DNA sequence: ACAGGATAAA
DNA sequence: TTTATCCTGTTAGATGGTT
């Protein structure tokens, strides 16, 4: 009776064996099949303008309700694993920002949104494992997940994008000069204003917080109105 | 006293200074001979060690990307690699040294058959580390290269049965290394083992034929394998279907012959005064059972030469460390060599205030000596700063752990008339300021030593009143110094 | 692997000054360099720098 | 992280 | 016109924490 979160889902876990091969092999046959035929699924909810019965679905795959009903559970079953025994995967991807904006819960958490998405487009037929597939898609999650859940006055990821070319620009020019580079040799070799620059060097600012020791930082801010003397 | 320390003398013997009180002597467990550490600023050795010694090869230290790898040359001309680092220590049956050989490496995976090779069969955890040969044969090899996938069958581009060249991609992103025919294994639409086995094929045109060669078959040079085909070398003939059916299959077997008895010259201990000697064994093992089916696509070591360290019956729990030994005659010809090191550690000789008596420790043996188990190695005496009396030592069954010296100038002597003081004996306790006799008062407190006419000796003392209930920390007799409680 | 031969530890002279790093209203320090070996524990390349 | 594409807001 | 902001995809293999 742990009092740990992080170390009880760890071990909700490791409740799960890891697919092999072959295991992968089948159940991205059974996930192409339940998605295709949830596409049909989303053709028929075009033309009916509602959400097709599972007599309608059924009939729009001249199948037997129970053979279709089946086929949906088996399909169901098949991405649940798929997911499920990949957890381990999306923590160990998901380790190694554990100290960018978001804690480590929500870091696994953006990631299975990866790896369920990895899981609905994996191909079998392309032949690779599905650990080298999933990876790209965990990291991409985590990444967004970080430019826009990490800060309080979220920046755009065009904007992180921006902050990380000027810190690799001037790394660069640091190196070739063999100096501390200026912000007008900066700009000019960034191509942009310096005023942007400033711009984007205020932007990227952490919000210091009301409690700061200086006694506590909120104590010593005036607050907005009208004196009662200039009434 | 330290502990373990003896003394040498008893109640009431009179020493002088310098003079031994008691003794630690610290001896051999199990002897040997004598190792003296180098006198590396001290000319007091302050460890001793016990020690068999091996040294007929050669050793040499070459440094191969980084790496000091020590190749030991036999005296046949055999090399050996130092699988243990110098400053090693290990136990009975690890192996130390491992034959540099190639002529048992395999190019690809195959078929293991033996032919009058037999082997130990002491345990399977051994497994890892192969099976030591009980009996030396021939190792038939019949060669094969094994592309073990998972993947699904659309990658597949090669029919079953086909005769290929090396370099075909068979399936997409794998890359055939040998020239033969192609057998693949699928489990529901899912590529699992591919296969494909050198040697001649050719056409099936007798079922009877075939059907001796149903479960594969050994043919020697020079025998007809059927009418109108004789192998040229010794083959391995066996049916496999093809595209278009039946086909004899003539995959090469590669012969290696195995001595009885590895012949690399062992290197014999040259001391009989270990009683357990300690040697290095060299021993052949052969990583795969027989009949073992290995699949691999690169080659694999099937027999490895280990040099092997082996001790008498009883000695199984020694653990010898690893040394080289410059020889006498060669100071740049360097030598392997093993050792039991047994330490005796020295202290350094403490005069202050810890035993309050200097502790001086003498060595009962010579460097290279050889000793019995149980002789004593050093004894350190423990010589006392003042003269006197020795007392305070109880005799039976506990160490003794603390002495007293009574010294010159703990006794007084004082004038006092022997007539009247008749009242007194040798040893009574005299509380100072007391009237001894008329008008004789006691000037200090002390024990009554000796009452010579007109004098009389004191033993300084001091007394402790104690009350009813309280609790004692001492005992009668015992010995205390300055602040105990 | 990377190996900080940290006994060889060299220091750059301060800039600016003790007087100018107290009227500019900076810090009064060096800049540490450490030689360092990075080594291929295969190719056994060895790319030496500070 | 990085590249391509769609779009609306400045 | 010209950016500012959002959306989707990425194929070696990887698979349980630090303080």
């Amino acid at each position: 009776y742990t009092e740990d979160s992080i170390r009880l889902y760890l071990q909700e876990i490791g409740r799960i064996r890891l697919l092999r091969a072959d295991e992968e092999i089948e159940l991205a046959r059974q996930i192409a099949d339940l998605l295709a035929l949830e596409r049909i699924r989303d053709e028929l909810l075009e033309q009916l303008d509602r959400l097709p019965s599972d007599a309608e679905w059924a009939a729009a795959v001249d199948s037997p309700l129970d053979e279709f009903r089946r086929r949906l559970f088996r399909g169901r079953r098949a991405k649940d694993k798929m997911v499920q025994s990949n957890l381990r995967l999306v923590v160990s991807i998901a380790k190694k920002y554990m100290n960018r904006g978001l804690s480590f819960q929500d870091l696994i958490q953006e990631g299975s949104l990866g790896l369920i998405r990895a899981a609905e487009k994996f191909d079998h037929e392309k032949g690779y494992k599905f650990s080298t597939y999933a990876t790209w898609w965990i990291r991409q999650a985590i990444t967004r997940a970080i430019a826009d859940q990490s800060r309080t006055i979220r920046l755009p990821v065009h904007l992180y994008e921006t902050i990380s070319r000027i810190k690799k620009t001037t790394k660069l020019l640091s190196q070739e000069m063999g100096r501390k580079p200026t912000e007008e040799e900066i700009a000019t070799r960034m191509e942009m204003t310096i005023e942007k620059l400033r711009f984007i060097a205020k932007s990227a600012q952490l919000p210091i917080s009301l409690e700061t020791p200086i006694s506590r930082l909120g104590d010593f801010i005036e607050a907005d109105g009208e004196t009662p003397e200039d009434e | 006293l330290l502990p373990g320390a003896e003394p040498t003398v008893k109640n009431g013997d009179r020493v002088e200074v310098g003079d031994v009180l008691a003794e630690t002597k610290l001896t051999t467990e199990r002897g040997g001979t004598v190792r003296m550490g180098e006198d590396n600023g001290s000319s007091t050795h302050r460890e001793v060690e016990i020690i068999v010694v091996l040294d007929t090869a050669t050793v040499k230290a070459e440094a191969s990307q980084g790496r000091e790898h020590y190749v030991i040359e036999t005296k046949g001309g055999q090399r050996f690699n130092l699988l243990a680092a110098p400053g090693t220590k290990v136990t009975t049956g690890h192996v130390v040294a491992e034959l540099i050989d190639s002529r048992y490496r395999t190019q690809t995976g195959g078929l293991l058959k033996y032919s009058g090779v037999e082997i130990s069969k002491k345990g399977r955890a051994k497994a890892k580390q192969g099976y030591e040969v009980t009996k030396g044969g021939t190792l038939l090899w019949i060669p094969e290269e094994t592309h073990e996938v998972n993947k699904d069958i659309s990658l597949l581009n090669v029919e079953d049965g086909q005769l290929v060249e090396a370099g075909t991609e068979v399936v997409k992103d794998i890359f055939c290394q040998t020239t033969g025919i192609v057998s693949v294994t699928q489990n529901n639409d899912i590529l699992r083992e591919i296969v494909i086995k050198p040697g001649d094929v050719h056409v099936l045109d007798d079922p009877d034929t075939a059907a001796k060669y149903d479960e594969g078959r050994l043919v020697n040079a020079g025998e007809e394998v059927f009418p109108g085909l004789t192998a040229e070398q010794l083959v391995w003939a066996e049916a496999v279907d093809g595209t278009d059916g039946p086909l004899l299959l003539l995959r090469p077997v590669q012969e290696l012959v195995i001595p009885d008895e590895p012949p690399v010259p062992s290197q014999d201990s040259s001391q009989e005064s270990s009683s357990r000697s300690i040697r290095l064994r060299a021993v052949q093992r052969l990583q795969f059972q027989d009949g073992e089916r290995i699949k691999s696509v690169e080659g694999v070591d099937l027999l490895r030469t280990q040099l092997v360290l082996e001790s008498e019956e009883g000695s199984s729990q020694l653990s010898a460390d690893i040394e080289l030994l410059p020889d006498s005659k060669d100071p740049e010809t360097l030598r392997l060599q093993l050792v039991i090191i047994e330490p005796v550690v020295i202290r350094r000789d403490v005069a202050s205030d810890t035993t309050h008596g200097s502790t001086h420790t003498e060595l009962r043996v010579k460097d290279g000596q050889k000793v019995k188990p149980g002789a004593v190695i050093a004894c350190t005496q423990i010589q006392c700063k003042e003269a006197g009396v020795v007392r305070g030592i109880q005799e039976g069954s506990e160490a003794v752990r603390r002495l007293l010296v009574e010294r010159e100038r703990d006794c007084v002597t004082l004038d006092l008339d022997v007539t009247a003081a008749t009242q007194l004996q040798p040893g009574s306790l005299i509380v100072a300021g007391t009237q001894l006799v008329d008008g004789i008062i006691a000037p200090e407190s002390g024990e009554v030593r000796a009452i010579a006419p007109g004098q009389l000796q004191l033993r300084i003392a001091r007394p402790y009143r104690v009350s009813q209930g309280a609790v004692l920390h001492v005992e009668d007799k015992g010995l205390v110094q300055r602040g105990d409680n | 692997e990377l190996h900080f031969l940290g006994k060889q530890y060299k220091l750059k002279r301060p800039k600016y000054d003790v007087d100018e790093a107290k009227r500019r209203d900076g810090t009064y320090s060096v800049q540490m360099y450490v030689p360092t070996r990075l080594i291929n524990k295969e190719t056994g390349e060895i790319k030496e720098q500070e």
